[PDB]
């Protein structure tokens, strides 16, 4: 009940968060898949036509929330700042985050790193239809998802035009600050905006301006140990390999569904029509046509609820990157795991990585505490902070970081006596005279 | 093999058969050789389309449709004067302009296209934004 | 059980959930909101309720001027919850109801088996005895049919509900990290105070 | 236009706000529901295999994410405080 623990040293760390946005949008025919190039099962589909435009309206508003999705992520501002020529602000290294004028691309180096993580094995919108006239060992799931109806729509915005939006924004939070997001872009100096940050967390304004060399030291550290660890590990970016890896066993299940006869009595509908007489044969064929409507309504069920995962986690990414990003908010664990609750976007295959910068404090010292002090009969409460004694004299000073200071008028306000009062101490405080 | 006449898919779908004249293997592709959109403004307004084919190439095209198969209606959308070639594939119908407007139709890969001033449908690059620079000392 | 319904135990056992959630009360009780950001810093009571009547406006002389009448308002609000959770069955209603739908819904699989899809009986083992399978193939494909329907019916509303579940699991960790964790100043995010 | 309201007395109020975390998990099989003991059946159902590994696929994602919940939403701290001696901290009856 008399007894503190003041930190006395801190630390600054950079912690990785991956979060989905958008999926493979998927179009389907229910000609060339259901009965193939026939016109003897093309006239009995006629009646399923309602069946078929419901597949389709649920697909296309499908593929419109993923192009919205983008949308509303990473255009937050309509303002594109380009890129300073300079990559250091204040002793702080922004080259690794930051594109440079020396590559094909546009994307900066930790972008390229994330980008090489994630396998794209499955295809759709960048392999060439004439390619699927191969041999024996060229029969790949890709060409009979493309000669079954099955195909996959490209994106809307190219990932070098989502490159453009991170460096925009980079560029921004780094020369005007929390400003251009809320109005227009304001220019400030970095250190005093770091200042404000800090000032927002409970640490004064000096502790920054007396370290900031070794702040900037302690942030190049830990960007290179974040550089390092996205070079080996394997595990890091699992949920949009994931996202894939759904998405191409769902298409690759949906073409294997092809093989079962659904009671008829062949599965291939060639030799129904070759072998008897369509007066039975379409008897047959009718088996065929319900068995496949029922597994694209499955595969439509399935894409929907999946689609509506996307949406709440792309609303949640949307939220980070508007209260993190653009802004430093007081909602504890939000973005990353400490005080400090500013944060950097990255780009990634279907996804966004977000960098939190976080302070946490790490050294600690133990300390003999005291609510108040009662100097004349009458009780002083600190303004800010609480009272410590070092161990033989007593001092006021805040939380989150052990910096004495002597007990003086401005520090404390008077209300009231010390009797009220339970574990008052006495001391003396400083009047300036 | 010595003694197969037909292959199968994965999706029990015969792909290759044996010529039982002059024994040799053939390959079987369906007709409907690809995937086709169709883009347009509203009806009260025009009536002429573009068509997108995807993920082919433009000299490609009068082989993936069997333009000579098909009426003479559909064989100006097969070659012509505006064509353009997109990273998604082939876009016929349109012409393309420098300029970078809003997006009105989003084609895909960073195009969109509108109903610009005749009248005719154009196609060009979607505008990020409003370029800015900000004096930063 | 004899129909091949299981039900899997959960991983997390409740008097290992009880070791939680002591932990964090006493976390908060000892260390207060310091635990979650960094390590547990110790701190007497009085003062972190202090601090926490200085974060809603009230200064911080009025805590030691009263400290006395709030405990004992405090212990009266926690004497009044405790008579309160031993009358009323309906305070609890959400995880019954949840309950309540999970039988419901394994109870309407079970009895939908009774359903002969239009075959001539509901069981298929007179189907066997009955008839030569020449034509029971077909009878019996119009019952694999039928319960290969109702199971994907089964597992849509499953989905459905455990998406339903997901997203209430997602506001309670917001609320746990957000309001007993730490403190803010969202209104009515948690309680009308 | 000139006249205020300020309180000259307080409260302090406990609420309870009860809200779900997981639900039961459930495995299925499709033999032994859908043919019972009977090879006669079960010979016909080998065309469907893909229309049961969906669901069992299915059933075990809905099963991890409902063991996944709990570990979200409980274990927010990894360090196990132990319980104190005490629990009356300042006057506060924390033995409830
Ligand atoms: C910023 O840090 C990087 C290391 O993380 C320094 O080294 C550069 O690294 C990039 C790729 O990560 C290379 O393309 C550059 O050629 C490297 N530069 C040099 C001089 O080796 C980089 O120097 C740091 N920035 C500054 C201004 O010192
Ligand atoms: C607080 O901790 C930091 C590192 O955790 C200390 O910085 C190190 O200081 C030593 C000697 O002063 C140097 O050799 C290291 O290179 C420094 N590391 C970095 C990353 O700068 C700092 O001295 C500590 N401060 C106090 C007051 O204890
Ligand atoms: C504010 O209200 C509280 C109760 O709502 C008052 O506390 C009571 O005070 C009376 C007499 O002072 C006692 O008999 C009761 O036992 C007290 N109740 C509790 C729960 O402590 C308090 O006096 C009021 N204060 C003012 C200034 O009006
Ligand atoms: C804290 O309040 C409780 C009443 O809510 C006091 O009474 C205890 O109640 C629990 C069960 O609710 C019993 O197991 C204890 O035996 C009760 N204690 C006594 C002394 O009867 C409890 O005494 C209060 N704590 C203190 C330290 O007074
Ligand atoms: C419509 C138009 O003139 N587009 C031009 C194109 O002809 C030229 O090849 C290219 C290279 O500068 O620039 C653009
Ligand atoms: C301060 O003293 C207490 C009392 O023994 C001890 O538990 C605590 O670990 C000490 N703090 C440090 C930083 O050593
Ligand atoms: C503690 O602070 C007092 C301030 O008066 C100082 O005199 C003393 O040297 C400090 N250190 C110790 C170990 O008391
Ligand atoms: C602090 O606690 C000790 C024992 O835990 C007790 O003897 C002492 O009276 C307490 N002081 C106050 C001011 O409550
Ligand atoms: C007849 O069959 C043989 C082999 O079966 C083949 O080589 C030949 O071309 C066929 N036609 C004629 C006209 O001989
Ligand atoms: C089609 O164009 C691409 C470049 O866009 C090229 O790589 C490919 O070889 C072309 N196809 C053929 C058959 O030449």
């Amino acid at each position: 009940n008399n007894s503190i623990a003041i930190p006395t040293n801190f630390s600054i760390s950079v912690t990785t968060e991956v979060m989905p946005v958008s999926m493979a949008k998927t179009s389907v025919d229910c000609t060339m898949y259901i009965c193939g190039d026939s016109l003897e099962c093309s006239n009995l589909l006629l009646q399923y036509g309602s069946f078929c435009t419901q597949l389709n309206r649920a697909l296309t508003g499908i593929a419109i929330e993923q192009d919205k999705n983008t949308q509303e992520v990473f255009a937050q501002v309509k303002q594109m700042y380009k890129t300073p020529a300079i990559k250091d602000f204040g002793g702080f290294n922004f080259s690794q985050i930051l594109p440079d004028p020396s590559k094909p691309t546009k994307r900066s180096f930790i972008e390229d790193l994330l980008f090489n993580k994630v396998t794209l094995a499955d295809a759709g919108f960048m392999k060439q239809y004439g390619e699927c006239l191969g041999d024996i060992s060229a029969r790949d799931l890709i060409c009979a998802q493309k000669f079954n109806g099955l195909t996959v729509l490209p994106p809307l915005l190219t990932d070098e035009m989502i490159a453009a939006y991170t460096a925009a924004l980079v560029s921004g939070t780094a020369t005007a600050g929390w400003t251009f997001g809320a109005g227009a872009a304001l220019q400030i100096p970095f250190a005093m905006q770091m200042a404000y940050r800090f000032n927002g967390i409970g640490v004064t304004q000096n502790v920054l301006y007396e370290n900031q060399k070794q702040i900037a030291n302690q942030f190049n550290k830990a960007i290179s140990q974040i550089q390092e660890s996205l070079t080996t590990t394997s595990t890091a970016l699992g949920k949009l390999q994931d996202v894939v890896n759904q998405n191409a066993q769902a298409l690759n299940t949906l073409v294997k569904q092809l093989s079962s006869n659904f009671g008829a009595i062949s599965s291939v509908l060639n030799d129904i029509l070759s072998r008897l007489d369509k007066v039975e044969a379409e008897v047959q064929i009718d088996r065929l046509i319900t068995g496949r409507l029922q597994s694209l309504q499955t595969y439509v069920t399935q894409q929907l609820i999946r689609a509506a995962e996307i949406r709440a986690s792309a609303n949640l990414a949307a939220t980070k990157m508007s209260e993190c990003v653009l802004g430093q908010s007081k909602r504890v664990d939000f973005c990353g795991k400490g005080y400090h609750l500013m944060s950097f976007p990255q780009a990634a295959p279907h996804g966004v990585v977000f960098l939190h910068v976080t302070y946490v404090p790490s050294q600690e010292r133990n300390f003999t505490t005291a609510p108040a002090i009662c100097h004349e009969g009458k009780a002083y409460f600190p303004r800010e902070g609480v009272f410590v004694s070092n161990g033989t004299s007593w001092f006021i000073t805040q939380r989150n970081f052990y910096s004495p200071q002597l007990i003086t008028t401005d520090n404390t306000f008077v209300s009231g006596n010390c009797d009220v009062v339970i574990g008052i101490i006495n001391n003396t405080v400083y009047d300036p005279l | 093999q010595s003694f197969q006449q037909f292959g199968r898919d994965t999706s029990d779908f015969t792909d290759s058969v044996r010529d039982p004249q002059t024994l040799e293997i053939l390959d079987i592709s369906p007709c409907s050789f690809g995937g086709v959109s169709v883009i347009t403004p509203g009806t009260n307004a025009s009536s002429e389309v573009a068509v997108l084919y995807q993920d082919v190439n433009c000299t490609d095209v009068p082989t993936a449709i069997r333009a000579d198969q098909l009426t003479p209606a559909w064989r100006v959308y097969s070659t012509g004067l505006n064509v353009f070639q997109t990273q998604a594939g082939c876009l016929i119908g349109a012409e393309h302009v420098n300029a970078s407007y809003e997006c009105d139709i989003p084609i895909g890969a960073g195009i969109c296209a509108s109903y610009h001033t005749q009248k005719s449908i154009v196609a060009y690059t979607m505008s990020l934004g409003a370029e800015n620079s900000i004096a930063y000392a």
